[PDB]
């Protein structure tokens, strides 16, 4: 089961080669090879039963992370004004980390971290950073509030769900004053355009049961323009016009040619997989426009770092190994991986990246030193925050639990779905905006249920570095939050049980 | 000392709003004094939706003190346009943040908001504050994306001329010549030379742009971002690996560029992504029995972290 997937320990760590050519780059990256590997050096292996004497043990350090979390149910000091208009997020990246961790609430918690999120809804559409008195709803707080309300949230008076269920239409509503004729989605009134606002925008769309043909238009199309020569993908593509010289250079709904706009980077290239991944659930004709799925896999592995920097994942080519990636990138691989076998399918099994070294890199390198705050974070040498503890432990249970979405799940779940139970439709905002009749919308959304509860864990694929006691729990690839949230969440909004 | 507006003349009229959290709010944040009563005025601003001198004031404080702070920065903009204020000045403002490391996703999207209302007949001076703001990080993936974001805007509405865009491979060619290894400036070059509308194809580009390539291989053997820009240009216009296989054998131990007869010192082989072309180019001349030995020993010798995905490249030959 570890065949392909190599220990650092077990492998000649050597710097990239300089060619006898200096560069920035390069000062950079030996600079960090010297940091990881010695931490390294200092480490027990962790695949070793007879842990060296005077050598630092790398088990996870869980009750210290737990700790370290715990300071976002009493006050967080002045420096992070920085994030004032991204509470949501740090709502987020603690429940989150506490389900990963397996720490539960108590229910008094729990209804604090709902009514907390339930201030930053606007009656007009979404969640904003904050308050709805202070800030206005933007499409990343509203993905970071809607899955904090899956994890924390109920389906009681007081658990958030049912003023999600009645904010419904309000949101679609936002969602399609967002929405730009060539695909793409500002972020919130007058904010800016990438692959995030569609990544979090799909996520929402999907779990309340709001998605519809008049939303959907061309967002397949500008995701997958947003693929580089590379493999993965960048933060945006620009839509040139039918005519070359224009009065006006604003997004069309029949652009000549669409280009991309930056390089591939680890977190675009997970927000526009994860993206066209949700896609391919809805039944639209010739829809989703298709990706290049190898040369996005070809991109994800090469991303991998090499022994002497811990096989932690960089975020694009020539820049540093950093644990959040671990999320970002290694959580891509499975969506990458099931495109790729359905590629394979149409024209007519060992892991696709390291899984041992990628836990090895959290274990060792990732964790605060023990003793300490607690917390996970980037490399050696920076601080820990709650943003790498979210992120990195996310990635490790992606390396820990084979993930992978099974089509014989899928129709398992077409056969027990029940088009009769469901919420109000939503009223589009164009006459013609809705599904054609009531045959077709509810093809929909049984597609797009049964697709959402597809993935599944692999019996016997576990593999966990250091022995049992480091297992994390399983999150979902795509969504990120455990399936046990996810199923009664999704369950909730299209009423099946 | 602080003197808090509520004591303050020119807000005498103003009654602050508190922020409505609830009543015991997860994760607050420790306010300053500054940032709370400063707050306090912008939500009874923003709640009479009042345009004002003293409105404008009052968001670059609070935006000084969080440059990510969204909702003020789009009350800001509003501002801008409603009292038609100089968006020159405002620009300048901008460069100054920069400066003094006030920076965020909506710093650059202000900047870009400005530049298309602004919307000037020759961009060639923000393209040159661009260029020299990219010293202190030369990867900076916001000014990437907004230096693409301004040439392709700017040439939609016809206003960049030829003599502008080979100005721009000049400066390209001499961020890689200063770092082979910017990324950044590979994706630039991209830009420039195969993804914009406007680039030429011909079979003289095609032979100047390999030569290009094959020479940067060269200087830097284990360059991954120069492998993957050739990877690239081979895919997107459909050219054989064969016929270029010459200058890239050396490496997995005619017209275009051969590596040096004493290859660079600190060089050692074979290159992994060497080999991949190798065993690309057999699959091109339909040898899967050689492209797979190829992929085996990339997977159990020469790329090891990547095992598993050469022994999923080695099993697809069969
Ligand atoms: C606790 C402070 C963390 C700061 C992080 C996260 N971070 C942020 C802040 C608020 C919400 C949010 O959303 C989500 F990405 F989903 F977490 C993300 C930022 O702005 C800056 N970062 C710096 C960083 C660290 N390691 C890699 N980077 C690069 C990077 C990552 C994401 C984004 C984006 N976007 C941009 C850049
Ligand atoms: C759902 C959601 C909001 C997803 C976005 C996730 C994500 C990680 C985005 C990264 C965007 C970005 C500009 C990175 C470069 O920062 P950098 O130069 O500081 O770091 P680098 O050196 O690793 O590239
Ligand atoms: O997060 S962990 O590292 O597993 C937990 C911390 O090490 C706490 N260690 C205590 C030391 C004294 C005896 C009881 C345990
Ligand atoms: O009633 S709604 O329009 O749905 C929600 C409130 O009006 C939002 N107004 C706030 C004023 C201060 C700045 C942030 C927004
Ligand atoms: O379940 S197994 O993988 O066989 C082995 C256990 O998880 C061992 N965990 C350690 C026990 C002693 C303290 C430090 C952790
Ligand atoms: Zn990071």
């Amino acid at each position: 089961a570890t065949e392909f997937t190599p220990s650092v320990y077990s492998l000649v760590s050597k710097p990239l080669p300089s060619n006898s050519r200096p560069s920035a780059t390069l000062d950079e990256q030996a600079e960090t090879e010297d940091l990881i590997s010695q931490l390294f050096d200092l480490t027990a292996d962790p695949n070793a039963l007879v842990s060296e004497h005077g050598k630092r043990y790398s088990g996870l350090r869980k009750q210290e992370h737990t700790q370290f979390l715990a300071s976002s149910f009493f006050q967080l000091p002045g420096k992070f004004v920085s994030l004032d208009a991204s509470r949501p997020w740090l709502v987020f990246w603690t429940v989150h980390s506490l389900d990963l961790l397996g720490v539960a609430l108590d229910q008094g918690t729990k209804d604090r971290v709902v009514s907390t999120l339930l201030h930053f809804l606007s009656p007009k559409g979404g969640f904003g950073g904050g308050p709805a008195n202070s800030q206005i709803p933007h499409l990343l707080p509203t993905y970071a509030s809607v899955c904090s309300l899956a994890i924390a949230g109920n389906d009681s008076s007081t658990g958030g769900w049912k003023d999600l269920a009645a904010a419904r239409q309000s949101i679609y509503e936002f969602f399609m004053r967002c929405k730009r004729p060539d695909g793409g989605f500002v972020v919130c009134e007058g904010g800016e355009v990438d692959v995030r606002g569609t990544y979090c925008l799909l996520v929402v769309a999907t779990l309340l049961d709001i998605i519809t043909p008049e939303l959907l238009h061309n967002v397949d199309k500008f995701v997958s323009a947003c693929q580089t020569y590379e493999g993965g993908f960048a933060c945006a593509s620009f839509p040139f016009p039918s005519v070359v010289p224009s009065t006006s250079a604003f997004p069309t709904s029949e652009p000549s040619c669409r280009v991309s706009m930056a390089e591939a980077h680890g977190g675009y290239t997970s927000c526009s997989l994860n993206s066209h991944f949700l896609l391919t659930s809805v039944p639209l004709p010739s829809f989703p426009l298709s990706i290049d799925a190898n040369a996005a896999l070809r991109w994800t592995v090469l991303q991998q770092g090499e022994p002497i920097e811990g096989g932690g994942f960089r975020g694009r080519t020539n820049k540093l190994v950093d644990g959040c990636y671990s999320w970002w990138v290694g959580g891509g691989a499975p969506v990458a991986e099931e495109l790729v076998r359905r590629e394979k399918s149409r024209k007519v099994i060992p892991p696709i990246f390291n899984r041992v070294a990628l836990q090895e890199f959290t274990l060792v390198a990732a964790q605060q030193d023990p003793g300490s705050t607690g917390g996970l974070r980037d490399k050696p040498g920076k601080r820990p925050d709650q943003y790498h503890t979210c992120n990195n432990l996310s990635g490790l249970s992606i390396a820990q639990h084979k993930m992978s979405h099974s089509p014989s799940t899928v129709s398992s779940n077409r056969l027990k779905f029940d088009a009769s139970k469901g919420l109000p439709a939503v009223k589009p905002v164009a006459p013609g905006g809705g599904w054609k009749n009531e045959d077709e919308r509810q093809n929909a959304r049984r597609e797009i249920w049964a697709n959402a509860l597809g993935w599944i864990e692999e019996e016997g694929g576990e593999i966990i570095v250091g022995g049992k006691d480091n297992r994390i729990n399983t999150t979902t690839p795509v969504f990120n939050i455990l399936g046990l949230r996810l199923k009664p969440f999704i369950n909730y909004f299209y009423c099946q049980e | 000392t602080y003197i808090p507006m509520s004591q303050r003349r020119s807000w005498a009229d103003v009654k602050p709003i508190m922020q409505d959290d609830g009543p015991n709010p997860v994760v607050p944040i420790m306010y300053s004094e500054e940032y709370k009563d400063a707050m306090d005025y912008f939500r009874a601003i923003a709640a009479k939706e009042e345009k004002s001198e003293r409105a404008l004031e009052l968001t670059e404080i609070i935006v000084r003190m969080n440059p990510a702070h969204y909702t003020v920065w789009q009350y800001r903009f509003s501002l801008l346009t409603s009292l038609n204020k100089s968006l020159e000045d405002e620009l300048r403002l901008m460069n100054e943040f920069a400066v003094q490391n006030l920076k965020s996703y909506q710093v650059w999207h202000h900047r870009l908001l400005l530049l298309d209302r602004i919307s000037p007949q020759d961009p060639v001076s923000e393209i040159e504050y661009i260029h020299g703001s990219l010293l202190p990080d030369p990867k900076n993936y916001h000014t990437w994306a907004y230096l693409h974001w301004l040439y392709s805007h700017f040439s939609t509405l016809g206003r960049i001329s030829e003599a502008q865009w080979g100005s721009e491979l000049d400066w390209c060619n001499e961020m890689l010549r200063v770092d082979g290894r910017n990324n950044s400036a590979w994706g630039w070059r991209w830009y420039l030379r195969v993804s914009r509308p406007g680039a030429e194809t011909s079979s003289r580009s095609l032979q100047d742009e390999l030569i290009y390539i094959l020479k940067s291989i060269h200087l830097i053997p284990h360059n991954v971002s120069a492998w993957n820009y050739l990877r690239g240009f081979l895919k997107h216009f459909s050219l054989p690996l064969v016929p270029i296989l010459p200058a890239i054998l050396p490496y997995t131990a005619f017209g275009f560029p051969m590596p040096s007869d004493p290859l660079p010192e600190d060089t050692p082989l074979p290159v992994p992504l060497a080999l991949e072309y190798l065993a690309d180019s057999f699959i091109e001349q339909n040898r899967v029995d050689d492209a797979a030995k190829v992929f085996e020993k990339l997977s159990s010798e020469y790329d090891q972290m990547r095992a598993g995905y050469w022994e999923f490249r080695r099993r697809e030959c069969a």
